[PDB]
Order: structure tokens, then C-alpha cells, then sequence
């Protein structure tokens, strides 16, 4: 609303970089948690058998 | 526990009662040939403690 399409890109790229980094952090931590959940599920599958 | 021995762990090396296993080398991995004893042809009987 305040800036024209050339001054707006300077700010929108900052927002995009930051939000993409937020998503990347979320996905990285989900992978690290899924590894531990998978270790627990393998232990539970061993205890079942 | 399955090439260098006989495992009593259930379903650790094949489905059935483990007899022995044979390792085969695959690309980036390993293949185990689990030889098990599977009971067959059951028959009903009367029993007592
Ligand atoms: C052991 O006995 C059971 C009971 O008779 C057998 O199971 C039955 O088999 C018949 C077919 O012949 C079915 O119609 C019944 O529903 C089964 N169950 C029951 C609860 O009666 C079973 O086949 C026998 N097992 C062997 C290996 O002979």
C-alpha cells in the first residue's frame, strides 16, 4: 500500500527470505524429530515381535 | 547374531524359527538369506497338564 513496485521488492525480498528460513527451520526440526520417532517405532516393533 | 550364531529373538532373522543366515553383498547394502524352520500340517489332539 505504501511503496511502488520497485521500492516494494526490496522489502518483500527481505520478508520472503525470512519466511523461507522459518519454513526451513521448521522442516529441519521435523526431520530431526522424525528420526527419533522412528527409532522409538523400531524399538516398539522389536518389542512387539 | 544370525550369520555368526543362531538367534532366539523372534522375527529378528526371518519369520519362523531361525536356523541360519547367509550374507550377500549388494550395492551400498547387504542382503541376508534367512533360513528358518516353519511348522506345517498341524493336527488336533486332546491334551492334559
Ligand atoms: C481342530 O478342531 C477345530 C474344531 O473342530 C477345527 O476347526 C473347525 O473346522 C471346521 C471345518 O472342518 C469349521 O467349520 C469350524 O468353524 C472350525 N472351528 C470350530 C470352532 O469348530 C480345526 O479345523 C481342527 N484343526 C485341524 C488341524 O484338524
Amino acid at each position: 500500500s505504501r511503496l511502488d513496485k520497485v521500492e516494494a521488492e526490496v522489502q518483500i525480498d527481505r520478508l520472503i527470505t525470512g519466511r523461507l528460513q522459518s519454513l526451513q527451520t521448521y522442516v529441519t526440526q521435523q526431520l530431526i524429530r522424525a528420526a527419533e520417532i522412528r527409532a522409538s517405532a523400531n524399538l516398539a516393533a522389536t518389542k512387539m515381535s | 547374531e544370525c550369520v555368526l550364531g543362531q538367534s532366539k529373538r523372534v522375527d529378528f532373522c526371518g519369520k519362523g524359527y531361525h536356523l541360519m543366515s547367509f550374507p550377500q553383498s549388494a550395492p551400498h547394502g547387504v542382503v541376508f538369506l534367512h533360513v528358518t524352520y516353519v511348522p506345517a500340517q498341524e493336527k488336533n489332539f486332546t491334551t492334559a497338564p
